[PDB]
DNA sequence: TTTCGGGGGGGCCGGGGGG
DNA sequence: CCCCCCGGCCCCCCCGGC
DNA sequence: AAGGGGGGGGGG
DNA sequence: CCCCCCCCCCTTT
């Protein structure tokens, strides 16, 4: 890196250096802690969804092993490096048969972002794990299960990474804002959570967004509205209130509202469509077809809009779709 | 902290053909063949972690005793196996002149033969034929069809079935009892039940437990081990309601961390194979299923393509 | 170890192996209380090689019970190459073998280097050379074969040896052209060595590929002279005679 | 030194005579006869053909499902004859290079081995003559480049008799062998034929076979007499009774799996049977699927051309054949999309089982029955080819004609072309040779050549085919439009085309 | 047929070493 | 100064699902 | 239970 | 020599 961590993005500078500051992940950490601590270590797979804390807590791990040197004491391969059969078959095997060179100890290979090799690699490597197990094991890392071929998933022992719960983020958030002299308010931490996802890249991305945005850091307290205006979210008020109006009002009442409501702040209809999605999902309906009728129509302007097209009739049809749907209500 | 423990896999790999559960007929058959020697040229199949490359290795070790280092040519997909190769380190090999008891002969293990190419199974040809008396081959592979047919005609085929719940608990409590594991039979039953005739993946669960939790309970099993996707697809595939299907999407795929492309394949592959449902319904539901994969792989991972796509499979159904 | 042969220096050995090593993959070697005698058939199945080495070849030679040894001749000339022509080379077999050892010692150093060669499973059997009386004895200088032979092969890929009265051609007709060299039986006293004769009992006249005379005449090296027998209707026979034993080629004539 | 029972039963009970040899006596008859009369062919340069007609070729061809007796028999006629036999096989290296510095040699050359072994044998004339026998040739894989064209050019200049071997004659890669060798073809060999052998070897083998259940034996390995043998040997070292009891188990577990071809996979993905409720059961979609996949390149177009001759078996109430041809037709059209999506730069090749629904199982179901004809090849392959080449033609027009016109190529095809006829043919078909100057005139104002002249005259379709109209021009009014032609010096448009 | 990427196998070319 | 060994590009061809 | 061609057991 | 089953094998870049 350059000058000091002070430079780093918040993704990078809140990376955790230990165990123990690996949060939300509470029963994968206890395994893989007692599994160091009594010298137990198989060969790991770490399944999950992204900024859940799978490369920090492999590369934890292998710090807590074998310390700060652990950089050239393991053989680390992601997506960015070739990993071709050939690749397999001499660096890989080399690293497994062979005893370590700064000091003594087992060797670890961390196959990050193992979905993306290619097949004949998957094979090649069934052998090496196999039979380099006494002083090699074998971390794969991965987002996608369905591109591990079956032989080398039976090889590992599965830890799934769920998605961040809320607690977790609290914690992550109460630890940032006390280092980072900065002042949230209960609905801005609700909004944050709501909107992150479980991913924890999102809450750091958006905190500093949200800390960049402020006049006076010092003395300026993030809210709700500032955490909307930097992602440019529409707010809950807007959402119902053309839910509202697309449900109780006529159609040029509702075309006007929705516009008006879009020109004030320019929302982009997507998260206005992914919000009203949200709303109506706790909905209880009277019949089955204006949920069907609602979600293949909803689902169709969503696939229509990535692809780009006309926004003013992307809206309509938003609207046409909705009163149609719920007029099976009777 | 620096010093690893052998894995249950490999502590307790069988070492004797006598030590390997399932395929009764086929493991007794093995066991004849040793004792009398005459190993013929074989392809032994089935699916991952059921017992190929161990029952190959046992009869290798028991058929040649002392004279395994230099009787036994070991080939796998780790190692170069082209064209090349089987032209000339196999062919030596073959040719090689080695003293052995009576009813012996040199053995080639070509492990996961199916990776092979079709250029260095058609050189494998002649050579099988010409030094029968005394070299015999042993193919492993999980894929049968791979492997080409002149090479299967030279061959006796051993086809491995899927090791039985009875196995299973049989070699696990074998296992249980050399390492003096506390257990309830919930426990056994879930790691039966997650293993899914997997005797490699039973095993790994089992270490895990105890290993984490001391006591293996289904309480503990589950909280490590995860119930397999696929039978939650087959549910939420054959609910009755809308509002049920969407409900175990949500609570027990999407929250849990599962993507989208691996709950559109499975569901894929589960209705493929629902053969409680009409064909022409599961072609139906297979239609609209490649509709929403095709939509995700373009972009549009959302939990809304993945309601409306349960929502046109209920429409079908109804 | 029942057979123990010892070459005074490793260069007679590779120079040997050397010499019937371009046109043979496979060598069956029989040693016996008398010495070596090694058969070998090319892949084409046209030439035959054939050596002897006698019990004056070896310093040391010592032979318990007859024993067969098949050899590849490409790991064998790999290992040769890794002994130095200066030290003494000893062929070790024992009972029952399934390898021999090459030891290559030098007492100037002290350094021994000793290699061990897995040996093939032949199941050829030796073929019968009995004696034939062939029609033409000729001999010549194994330079001048060697230069007739290189410069005829670069017209024609067949040459023709034809045996008359006091007459030897060797015609090369092929795509370029049609050149001959004529020779005719000579004797001199102050180099013997560079003498032509011809023991003739009929007219001969033999048609053989290039390639195999080209393989053939790469012996040249281990001898002063070639002894070429010829039959209206057999294989040829070029003879290169050694210190104590032979190399001969058995050449399959072409068709009419 | 190696003892009885410690060889493989195939080795064991090998044909010692051609007699011995199972089935395919026609083949082997065939074979003997032309290798007995090669000698007689030489003497005669293979020009004066006998009454089997095999005495013109001087290279055999024995072609086969696997396990039948090719090798044995062409080694048994080998060696019947006294010849001497060099066999090279899949195992040794033949690209074009080593077969030049290998077997050439051989090809005209005596058997040193032969004489020296048959030199105190009398009336063996054949003992100093070699028989090749090229094993394997299907195998040919890429680490033998020329190979086959190198072999083809052998059969078609050798001086000994040369035998070639393969398993599957109909593939490409052999097509140089159409018709510069006798091809002799081995079939499947019936149970009847090999049931004696069986019984003797159960007999010799101390286990009872009941020789009902033979049949059921040799449909599990489809006529592989090594197979058969090799299964009885794995079973009776356990089993000491082959009847009818576990004859079911011991075929379902040995049974093999063949790939269907093209032609085999179209007519069992349209038979009605399969998509019935039983016939589901028994033939699942996950069966379907990998009878697709069986050949994923092929069977789309086997389907899309065969789908349309059938009479299903499987209409709805009501629906009638045009209805579900519809149907059948828009899912192909949608499975083609699919297509389309695998082969982009995205390489979506996990869209594989999809487009395997959408394009032969779907449809297919919709118009499964019994086939109203033959089974016909695609037409699609034929036909993109022809368009591919009229579309460089009308390149190399429009190209030619750029400089004076103004328009696209599809302009030109469908506005120009007609007009460019009426002043390039109408006129010799009017005023006969009058008319050649300004032909040449136009063709001159256009940077026009001959070859333009045919190509255009090629694209007119319906009822302006020109094929007849050119055909009945007079000759002379031809040969005069050459002549003058050549006589004339011409513009060029583009120079180094 | 074929819009990339990977993998395998063969043919040259040429650097370096040896005589 | 010339010949031979053997590393590296360079080119061509063929899969790609469970 | 697709249409057409080729070959070997049995009858003639 | 002729005829008839009985089945197999080929259509196909
Ligand atoms: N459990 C966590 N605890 C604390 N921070 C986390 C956690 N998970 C993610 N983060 C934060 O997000 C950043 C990225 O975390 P990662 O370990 O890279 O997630 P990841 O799952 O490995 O990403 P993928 O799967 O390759 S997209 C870290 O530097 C942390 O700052
Ligand atoms: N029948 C069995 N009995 C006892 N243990 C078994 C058995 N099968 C598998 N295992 C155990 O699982 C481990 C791996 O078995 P393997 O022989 O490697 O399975 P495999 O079928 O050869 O795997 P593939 O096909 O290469 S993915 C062994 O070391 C055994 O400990
Ligand atoms: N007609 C037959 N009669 C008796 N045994 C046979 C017959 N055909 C094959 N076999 C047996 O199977 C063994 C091998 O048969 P081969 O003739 O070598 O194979 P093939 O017919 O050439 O087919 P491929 O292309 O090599 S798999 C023989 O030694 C026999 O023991
Ligand atoms: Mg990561
Ligand atoms: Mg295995
Ligand atoms: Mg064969």
């Amino acid at each position: 890196e350059k000058r000091s961590k002070e430079n780093l993005p918040w993704v990078e500078k809140y990376r955790p250096e230990t165990l123990d500051e690996v949060y939300g992940q509470n029963e994968v950490i206890t395994t893989v802690r007692k599994f160091v601590d009594e010298g137990k270590l198989p060969h790991l797979l770490f399944y999950g969804p992204p900024g859940t804390g799978k490369t920090s807590t492999i590369v934890a791990l292998a710090r807590e092993i074998y310390g700060k040197n652990y950089s050239n004491m393991v053989l680390e391969l992601n997506a960015s490096d070739d990993r071709g059969i050939d690749v397999v078959r001499n660096q890989i095997k080399d690293f497994a048969s062979t005893r370590q060179i700064f000091s003594k100890g087992f060797k670890l290979i961390i196959l990050d972002e193992a979905d993306a090799m290619t097949n004949a690699a998957q094979n090649a490597l069934r052998r090496v794990i196999e039979r380099y197990t006494k002083n090699t094991r074998f971390c794969v890392l991965a987002n996608y299960a369905h591109k591990l071929t079956p032989a080398l998933l039976s090889r590992c022992t599965r830890f799934r990474f769920q998605p961040l719960p809320q607690e977790a983020i609290e914690r992550r958030i109460a630890n940032v804002l006390v280092h980072e002299k900065l002042k949230l308010s209960p609905n801005a931490e609700k909004a944050l959570i709501e909107l992150s996802n479980g991913d924890m890249r999102r809450v750091l991305n958006v905190l500093q967004s949200c800390k960049a945005t402020l006049d006076n850091p010092d003395e300026d307290e993030i809210s709700d509205d500032v955490i909307y205006e930097c992602c440019g979210a529409p707010r809950p008020s807007d959402l119902k209130a053309v839910l509202k109006s697309i449900l109780e009002d006529d159609w040029g009442t509702a075309h006007y509202t929705l516009n008006k409501v879009r020109s004030a702040k320019g929302l982009a209809l997507i998260d206005l469509i992914e919000g009203i999605v949200k709303i109506l999902e706790d909905y209880e309906l009277q019949n089955e077809e204006t949920r069907v009728h609602l979600l293949t129509k909803l689902a169709d302007i969503e696939y229509s809009i990535s692809k780009g097209g006309n926004d003013q009739i992307q809206g309509s049809a938003v609207i046409g779709a909705i009163k149609a749907s719920f007029e099976n209500e009777t | 902290t620096l010093s690893l423990q052998l894995p249950w896999v490999e502590k307790y790999r069988p070492q004797v053909l006598s030590d390997i559960v399932g395929n009764k007929e086929t493991i007794d058959r093995l066991q004849q063949i040793a004792k009398d020697g005459n190993m013929p040229h074989m392809i032994i199949s089935g699916m991952p972690g059921i017992g190929k490359t161990t029952s190959v290795h046992c009869l290798a070790h028991e058929l040649l005793g002392r004279s395994y280092a230099d009787g036994v040519l070991e080939l796998n997909a780790s190692d170069d196996r082209g064209i090349d190769v089987v032209r000339n380190q196999i062919k030596h090999f073959a040719q090689k002149k080695l003293h052995l008891p009576p009813g012996k002969h040199k053995i080639v293990i070509l492990d996961e033969a199916d990776s092979m190419t079709a250029g260095a199974q058609q050189a494998l040809r002649r050579t099988m034929e010409l030094y029968s008396n005394s070299t015999r081959f042993a193919f492993a592979c999980n894929q049968s069809n791979k492997i080409i047919e002149p090479l299967q005609s030279r061959c006796a085929i051993l086809r491995y079935s899927k090791l039985s719940d009875e196995d299973v608990l049989k070699r696990l409590l074998q296992i249980i009892k050399l390492e003096d594991v506390k257990y309830t039979n919930d426990g056994l039953e879930a790691i039966i039940f997650t293993a899914e005739g997997d005797m490699r993946q039973a095993i790994n669960n089992l270490q895990s437990t105890v290993a984490g939790h001391g006591l293996v309970n289904a309480d503990n099993v589950f909280k490590i081990v995860d119930s397999p996707h696929p039978l939650i697809v087959k549910k939420m595939l054959l609910a009755s309601n809308l509002e049920d299907s969407i409900q175990i999407l949500r609570t027990d795929l999407w929250k849990k961390g599962y993507s989208s492309i691996d709950i559109v394949t499975t569901s894929f592959r589960v209705t493929k194979n629902l053969a409680q449902v009409k064909e022409s319904v599961r072609l139906e539901m297979i239609k609209e299923i490649g509709l929403t994969h095709m939509r995700i792989l373009e972009g549009v991972g959302t939990y809304l393509q993945l309601a409306s796509m349960l929502a046109k499979i209920h429409k079908l159904n109804n | 170890s029942m057979l123990e042969a010892k070459f005074e220096e490793a260069s007679l050995f590779k120079r040997i192996i050397d010499g019937f090593k371009d046109c043979v993959q496979l060598v069956n070697f029989q040693c016996k209380e008398d010495g070596i005698i090694a058969q070998a058939v090319d892949d084409s199945r046209v030439l035959l090689v054939s050596l002897e080495i006698g019990v004056e070849a070896f310093q040391e030679y010592r032979c318990d019970h007859p024993v067969t040894l098949g050899m590849d001749l490409t790991s064998l000339s790999k290992i040769l190459r890794c002994g130095n022509n200066t030290d003494t080379l000893t062929l070790i077999a024992d009972n029952t073998p399934d390898s021999i050892i090459l030891l290559f010692e030098d007492t100037k150093k002290d350094r021994i280097a000793e290699y061990s060669l897995k040996l093939m499973d032949i199941d050829a059997d030796f073929l019968k050379i009995e004696e034939l009386q062939y029609d033409s004895t000729l001999s010549l200088p194994s330079s001048e074969f060697s230069k007739i032979v290189r410069d005829l092969s670069q017209l024609s890929d067949s040459i023709n040896i034809m045996i008359t009265k006091e007459t030897i051609k060797f015609v090369a007709d092929g795509d370029i052209g049609s050149g001959s060299v004529i020779i005719k039986p000579f004797v001199d006293m102050e180099h013997p060595e560079t003498s032509i004769k011809l023991e003739m009992d009929q007219p001969v006249d033999l048609t053989f590929g290039a390639k195999y005379l080209l393989d053939i005449i790469k012996g040249s090296s281990l001898s002063d002279r070639v002894g070429i027998r010829l039959s209206s209707e057999a294989p040829a026979l070029f003879q290169f005679d050694l210190k104590s034993g032979f190399l001969q080629f058995f050449l399959a004539p072409k068709f009419n | 030194v190696v003892r009885e029972e410690d060889k493989l039963w195939t080795v064991k009970y090998a044909p010692t005579n051609l007699q011995q040899v199972c089935g395919n006596k026609g083949s082997v008859m065939k074979l003997k006869n032309w290798l007995a009369n090669w000698e007689n062919s030489k003497k005669n340069s293979f020009k004066h053909a006998g009454k089997d007609g095999s005495g013109v070729f001087r290279a055999a061809m024995l072609y086969g499902p696997p396990g039948i007796g090719k090798t044995t028999a062409a080694h048994l006629v080998a060696q019947e004859l006294g010849y001497d036999i060099l066999e090279q096989n899949a195992s040794d290296v033949r690209s074009k290079t080593l077969l030049n510095a290998g077997v050439k040699n051989a090809l005209d050359n005596m058997s040193v081995v032969g004489y020296f072994k048959h030199n105190e044998e009398a009336q063996n004339l054949n003992g100093k003559h070699f028989v090749i026998i090229m094993d394997e040739v299907d195998g040919m894989s890429g680490g033998d480049r020329g190979g086959v064209g190198q072999l083809a050019q052998f059969c078609r200049k050798t001086s000994t008799p040369l035998i070639l071997i393969c398993n599957e004659r109909n593939l490409p890669k052999m097509r140089p062998f159409d018709r510069v060798c006798l091809d002799i073809q081995f079939r499947r060999p019936d149970a009847n034929s090999i049931k004696s052998r069986l019984m003797t070897i159960a007999i010799r083998e101390k286990f009872k076979l009941d020789p009902n259940v033979i049949d059921r034996l040799i449909q599990t390995t489809r006529g592989d007499i090594r197979q058969v043998i090799n299964l009885l040997s794995t079973i009776s070292t356990t089993t000491k009774t082959i009847n009818h009891e576990n004859i079911n188990e011991i075929s379902k577990a040995w049974e093999k799996n063949i790939a269907l071809k093209p032609f085999d996979i179209a007519h069992k993905m349209l038979d009605g049977q399969i998509y019935s409720d039983i016939g589901s059961r028994n033939f699942t979609l996950n069966d379907k699927i990998a009878l697709y996949f069986d050949d994923f390149d092929f069977t789309p177009l086997m389907i899309q051309e065969n789908y349309l001759s059938t009479r299903p078996s499987v209409l709805k109430p009501g629906q009638s054949h045009l209805e579900a041809v519809a149907e059948a037709a828009n899912c192909i059209s949608l499975g083609d999309i699919v297509e389309k999506k695998i082969r982009s730069s995205e390489q979506l090749w996990s869209l594989l089982p999809l487009h395997a629904v959408l394009s032969s199982v779907y449809p297919a179901s919709k118009v499964a029955g019994h086939m109203a004809g033959r089974i016909n090849f695609t037409a699609w392959l034929g036909q993109n080819s022809k368009s591919a080449k009229y579309y460089r033609l009308l390149q190399e027009i429009h190209y030619h004609t750029r400089l004076g016109t103004s328009t696209d190529k599809i302009g030109l095809r469908l506005d120009y072309l007609p007009t460019f006829r009426k002043r390039l043919l109408d006129p010799f078909l009017k005023q006969g040779a009058d008319a050649i100057s300004s032909v040449i005139e136009v063709m001159d104002d256009y940077y026009l050549t001959k070859e333009d002249w045919d190509s255009i005259m090629e694209f007119f379709v319906g009822p302006d085919v020109t094929t007849a109209i050119i055909k009945k021009i007079p000759a002379t009014v031809k040969s005069g439009f050459t002549r003058k032609y050549n006589s004339m010096t011409h513009p060029v448009a583009i120079y180094r085309t």
